[PDB]
């Protein structure tokens, strides 16, 4: 069916430029307008523009001119938008979308320092029915995601907001499952970190 | 630009009874061409948004029976016959009769389900993370209901609140409660330096303090 890929994330210093993308599949790339849309962490969403990949006939609102370009290149099915002299007012999510379907946004974090892949540390009992954890601990930038078995163990999950300390990142996420299936069977905390292209499994060992 | 205004901004009700959001813009959204375009639009925690309604009254299809929209001009309601719990979510209403569109702020909506108490558990430090230098106790507070709680440490029966982080979650997806994480702090030397890591939580389900801990 339908879908838009967008990247995870991206770092950027200020003043520098960036390019987005926004791969489309499923329908005929070229019979659909192609919005942007900018939301700030907590805040609200705004229209930036959208445009017309036939003809490339562009309209943008005004309060994003010259910061914001669009394009795209038919030969791939894909929309861009490029942002020019960043600064950390840009920092946002990103989504592409087209009528009835929305991209999974980019989070673009505009900072001067490096990016720093989390560290993963597993939350075991020390001694019916168990609740395990893996605590994701100092990372930058936004955001992780985590999974268990690689998304097999989904009911019972909670995963939670990250909160920041120190102008690092940090995160946890627990699993409830059955005694009789763990340490039984194998459980695996699954995190991905995709402005440092990072992936890092944990397995929840007993204690 | 062209105003768009939701009210309420929280709305908090009981399973199967309905629900109504209103949605109010600074100008008509007749367009010249006889079409109205208002829009509703879900977004849950963490999720991209998804299509709900187009031109007032369409219901995307994917989406239950239950939604329905409805209005003229400026004045526009979204309407739910019975809330569940995969409804949750921030609801917002969108124009794009007059460039450049814009959006209203976001309706929170809330689910009310009978109380519910925490499930509390504890983990010491990783192994792995004690080599390294760091130690960070855990408490999770799972799976609670109302919102309304609060978290205390105590290293050897004395209270702590510096080094102390928490995280909570908005209404789970299937049960309608709450949940929050709770993290403690320390240098691996002032970790090993004492034995009872204790954390306790305060909550209407309870007279006291409902209390777990551990020690090394």
């Amino acid at each position: 069916q339908v879908q838009l890929l967008e990247s995870g994330a991206e770092l950027v210093k200020p003043g520098a430029p960036v390019r987005l993308s926004c791969k489309a599949s499923g329908y005929t790339f070229t019979n659909y307008w192609m919005n942007w849309v900018k939301q700030r962490p907590g805040r609200g969403l705004e229209w930036i523009g959208r445009i017309d990949p036939s003809d490339s006939e562009t309209h943008y609102n005004q309060n994003f001119k010259d910061k914001a370009t669009l394009t795209v290149d038919k030969s791939s099915s894909t929309a861009y938008i490029q942002l020019s002299s960043l600064t950390s007012e840009d920092s946002a999510v990103y989504y592409c979308a087209r009528s009835g379907y929305w991209g999974q946004g980019t989070t673009l974090t505009v900072s001067s320092a490096k990016t720093t892949p989390p560290s993963v540390y597993p939350l075991a009992p020390g001694s019916s029915m168990v609740t395990l954890g893996c605590l994701v601990k100092g990372y930058f930038p936004e955001p992780v995601t985590v999974t268990w078995n690689s998304g097999s163990l989904s009911s019972g999950v909670h995963t939670f907001p990250a909160v920041l300390q120190s102008d690092l990142y940090t995160l946890s996420s627990s699993v409830t499952v059955p005694s009789s299936t763990w340490p039984s069977e194998t459980v695996t905390c699954n995190v991905a970190h995709p402005a440092s292209s990072t992936k890092v499994d944990k397995k929840i060992v007993p204690r | 630009e062209l105003e768009m205004t939701q009210s309420p901004l929280t709305l908090s009700v009981t399973t199967g009874q309905p629900a109504s959001i209103s949605c109010k813009s600074s100008q008509s959204l007749l367009d010249s061409d006889g079409k109205t375009y208002l829009n509703w639009l879900l977004q849950r925690p963490g999720q991209s948004p998804k299509r709900l309604i187009y031109l007032v009254s369409k219901v995307d299809s994917g989406v239950p029976d239950r939604f329905t929209g409805s209005g003229s001009g400026t004045d526009f309601t979204l309407k739910i016959s019975r809330v569940e719990a995969e409804d949750l979510g921030v609801y917002y209403c969108w124009q794009g009769t007059h460039s450049p569109l814009t959006f209203g702020a976001g309706t929170k909506l809330e689910l009310k389900r009978a109380d519910a108490a925490p499930t509390v558990s504890i983990f010491p430090p990783s192994s792995e993370q004690l080599t390294s230098g760091g130690a960070s106790v855990v408490c999770f507070l799972n799976n609670f209901y109302p919102k309304d709680i609060n978290v205390k440490w105590k290293i050897d029966g004395s209270e702590r609140q510096n080094g102390v982080l928490n995280s909570w979650t908005d209404q789970d997806s299937k049960d309608s409660t709450y949940s929050m994480s709770s993290t403690l702090t320390l240098t691996k030397d002032e970790y090993e330096r004492h034995n009872s890591y204790t954390c306790e939580a305060t909550h209407k389900t309870s007279t006291s303090p409902i209390v777990k801990s551990f020690n090394r």
